[PDB]
């Protein structure tokens, strides 16, 4: 049913980012895209399940690859294009068209589920730790930084700002929750997982 | 006498014997398709205790069996092996070329003892008990199968599932009592207002050692 | 190849106004289209797919309608969770084209920003470099003004700004102004204070000494 | 005649299953040694409620169980195939049954020329 992707991607090399179907088979009369959106969405070629039939963009004649696996339910995507403005996120996502038991109407409607989230920063930076109280996570790369509080079961009143970029390349955000205040001091503490460099922080 | 749908550009429109027109086209056999299609879509209970009460043994009336090429994916499915309470056995074996639902998600399997006053199990609303691309009109021994009714239509690491083993005490009759069978010495009772994915968070804290038998009762908030 | 654009790229409506969406074709498209909504911070969801039927787990409010060249969408009695880009989409030919997401913003009474104000940890102090934080929340329009006082000097040039967007319950923004330097240019100053010019009586300002 | 969602609920989304007839795969595919098991055969598909045709098919169904209950018990065939091709026939039947000429509705021609 929902899809989940996995993927920084140093400067002419090849961004390799699967898309796993959990929770139904990958074989089947679908189609499978890969959308992206660049800050400030597209698409970025289409693979059909059955036989095998990827059709691309014209602007992605020779920059892009999609391939299948029906043993570990996959799609992966490698782009050897080095065009430096491909640094943005990256989602996958089916459509079922209009098939009426094998007889295929149109191949091509709604893209009913899409995928958990993706971003990738074509960049040359090596990967730097990140730094956690007040709690302000500074001096990490690269970006997104997923914060939560109490193990999650905090959410009402916390609100986490966008991430910006420190003139040293690192980025930079604050985390900060409204608790009453007859609360503070009887507990609390963030919960931060850095993913990119594998740093969890409470 | 059946009717068939024609699909037409958006949807579907009934003609038969009585209706037909020049702008309709059949090329080829292709075309038609039996469609198979589930229950769980018009709204009935899909719990056991409710599905049990659907079916009932009749003797007399000689079984049918029709095909049906496409159907759809259902998430409970029934596989029952009732035994009359002597220890001989109460719904016929599956014949041959007839086999279990393909697409199930949670297979009910119902293991109990119950009168069985007749030959074979019938749907009392009239559905079809559908199995390997065949709907029959009763329940065979061991088969997994799903409700449903059949249609006719005229054309332009890996998946799997989990099988719910059940305790049935008189079974097909007005008292008849369920149990869940979480291990073979830890069974709990059941009810109406259990659901599926309910049952599974059971075993995911049953932990399926001189307890015996032992029967349980869950009373949630 | 075919082009479609979306419009109008800027769209701000208060809850329960109707907005319609426009988004034309440069080629022809038969009853084949598709609208999207995507949240801050949340993957894009189906909103209509067909250009006239609703995706699953979708509320009876989102009307579109069109053919051919000219399609529409239609948001009846707009919400707070409605804050969202929405994008268009081509079926029936190639290759896949969307259209300029129109960002749509909420309208709401003018909100009082609480101002919070953060001295640096002991750890953030530690390796050499604090950063004094000064919280905004729960005020629009996003229009404000903050500046620093440390010491009655003017801060600039060492703050970081970063405002969000509307929040989907609230529907109002958040600012946390965050005032970086060296530990050298820290301790040689006490109070550090920070004040906000907001539309909504006079300029707040928040001190804390050394504590 | 169009047909009107009757059932208590519907399910807009149809996640179907079947059979591909001409799944070659050319090589060794189609061997039934080599082939696939009885699970492996089929092909998912699903089918959105496109103007509402999910739920008028799902009525369809219901109502064509009584038609076909009454055929299941006329006929003595444990396993009953050729009610697709009795259409079928009876399709070409009403069409091209007795005489035909382009004179009125009974018989489909349109020689313009
Ligand atoms: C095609 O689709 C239609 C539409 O769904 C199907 O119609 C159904 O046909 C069956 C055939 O038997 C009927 O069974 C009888 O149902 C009544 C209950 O009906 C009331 O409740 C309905 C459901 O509500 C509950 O259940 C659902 C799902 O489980 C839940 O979601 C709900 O929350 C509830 O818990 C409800 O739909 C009915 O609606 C009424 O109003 C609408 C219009 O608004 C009408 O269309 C309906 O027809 C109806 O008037 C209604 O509120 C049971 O009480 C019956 O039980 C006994 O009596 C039956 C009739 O005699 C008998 O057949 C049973 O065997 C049973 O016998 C009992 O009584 C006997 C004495 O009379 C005793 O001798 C015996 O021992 C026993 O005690 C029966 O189960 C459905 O009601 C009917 N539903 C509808 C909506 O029409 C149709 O079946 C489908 N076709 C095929 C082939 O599947
Ligand atoms: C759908 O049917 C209408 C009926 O007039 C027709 O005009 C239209 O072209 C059809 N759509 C197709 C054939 O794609
Ligand atoms: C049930 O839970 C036990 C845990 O003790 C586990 O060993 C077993 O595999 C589980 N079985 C099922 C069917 O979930």
């Amino acid at each position: 049913v929902q899809l989940q992707e996995w993927g920084l991607v140093k400067p002419s090399e090849t961004l390799s980012l699967t898309c796993a179907v959990y929770g139904g088979s990958i074989s089947g009369y679908y189609h499978w895209n890969w959308i992206r959106l660049p800050p400030g969405l597209e698409w970025i070629g289409n693979i059909d399940g059955n036989s095998a039939s990827t059709n691309y963009n014209p602007s992605l004649k020779t920059r892009v690859t999609i391939s299948k696996d029906t043993s570990k339910n996959q799609i992966s995507l490698k782009v050897r294009s080095l065009t430096a403005a491909d640094t943005a996120v990256y989602y996958c996502a089916r459509d079922p068209g209009f098939t009426i038991f094998g007889v295929v109407i149109t191949s091509w409607s709604g893209l009913d589920s899409w995928g958990q989230g993706a971003v990738v920063t074509v960049s040359s930076a090596s990967t730097k730790g990140p730094s956690v109280p007040l709690c302000l996570v500074k001096d990490y790369f690269p970006e997104p930084v997923t914060v939560s509080w109490n193990s999650g079961a905090l959410t009402s009143g916390v609100h986490t700002f966008p991430a910006v970029l420190q003139s040293s390349g690192l980025y930079s955000l604050s985390s900060v929750v409204t608790v009453p205040s007859s609360s503070l001091g009887t507990t609390y503490i963030c919960n931060v997982n850095h993913k990119p460099s594998n740093t969890k922080v409470d | 006498s059946i009717p068939l749908g024609v699909i037409h550009n958006s949807t579907l429109q009934v003609s038969d014997v009585d209706k037909l027109v020049c702008r309709d086209k059949l090329s080829s056999t292709n075309q038609l398709r039996s469609v198979g299609l589930n229950l769980e879509g018009n709204g009935v209970a899909t719990d056991v205790p409710s599905a049990t009460k659907r079916w009932g043994f009749r003797s007399g009336v000689p079984p049918k069996v029709v095909n049906y090429e496409a159907g759809e994916w259902a998430e409970n499915c029934y596989n029952l092996e009732i035994k009359k309470p002597d220890g001989s056995e109460c719904l016929p074996a599956a014949p041959d070329g007839i086999r279990g639902f393909p697409r199930c998600r949670y297979v009910h399997k119902v293991s109990g003892t119950g009168p069985c006053a007749g030959d074979f199990a019938f749907h009392k609303e009239g559905a079809f008990f559908l199995y390997d691309r065949l709907a029959s009109t009763v329940i065979y021994r061991g088969t997994t199968f799903a409700e449903g009714v059949v249609a006719f239509l005229i054309l332009p690491s890996g998946y799997y599932s989990t099988t719910i083993r059940y305790q049935a005490t008189g079974f097909g009759t007005n008292e008849t009592e369920y149990l869940f069978e979480v291990d073979n010495l830890t069974y709990v009772q059941l009810e109406s207002r259990f659901t599926p994915q309910f049952l599974l968070q059971l075993n995911e804290t049953i932990y399926t050692n001189t307890t015996g038998k032992l029967i349980w009762k869950v009373n949630p908030e | 190849d075919i082009q479609m654009t979306q419009s109008p790229s800027s769209l701000s409506a208060s809850v329960g106004d109707t907005v319609t969406i426009t988004c034309r074709a440069s080629q022809s498209i038969s009853n084949n289209l598709a609208w999207y909504q995507q949240r801050p911070r949340r993957a894009p969801q189906l909103l209509i797919y067909a250009a006239s039927n609703l995706a699953s787990g979708v509320p009876s409010r989102f009307s579109g309608s069109g053919s051919g060249t000219d399609f529409t969408l239609t948001i009846s009695s707009l919400q707070a969770e409605d804050f969202a880009a929405y994008y268009c989409q081509q079926h029936n030919t190639l290759p896949l084209t969307f259209g300029g997401g129109t960002k749509v913003e909420i309208k709401r009474t003018v909100a009082a920003p609480s101002v919070f104000i953060f001295p640096p940890s002991d750890e953030q102090l530690k390796s050499g470099t604090a950063s004094v934080v000064c919280l905004l929340n729960n005020f629009y329009p996003r229009e404000a003004k903050v500046q620093w006082k440390v010491d009655n000097a003017l801060q600039s040039g060492n703050s970081q700004e970063s405002v969000t967007e509307q929040d989907s319950k609230d529907s109002t923004y958040s600012l946390s102004s965050t005032l970086t330097l060296s530990k050298a240019d820290y301790e040689k100053h006490k109070v550090y204070a920070c004040e906000v010019t907001h539309q909504g009586s006079s300029p707040v300002t928040k001190s804390f000494n050394r504590g | 005649e169009a047909i009107v969602n009757a059932q208590p609920k519907c399910n807009p989304n149809l996640h179907y299953w079947t059979t591909q007839d001409e799944g070659a795969a050319i090589g060794l595919a189609w061997i039934p040694y080599f082939g696939p098991a009885a699970e492996g055969i089929y092909t998912e598909g699903l089918m959105h409620n496109q103007d509402g045709l999910i739920c008028g098919l799902r009525q369809l169904a219901n109502e064509t169980t009584q038609a076909l209950q009454l055929f299941l018990r006329a006929t003595t065939e444990l396993r009953t195939f050729s009610i697709l091709n009795r259409k079928a026939i009876d399709f070409l039947l009403q069409r091209w049954g007795g005489t035909c000429h382009i004179l009125g509705p009974d018989c489909c021609i349109e020689p313009h020329d």
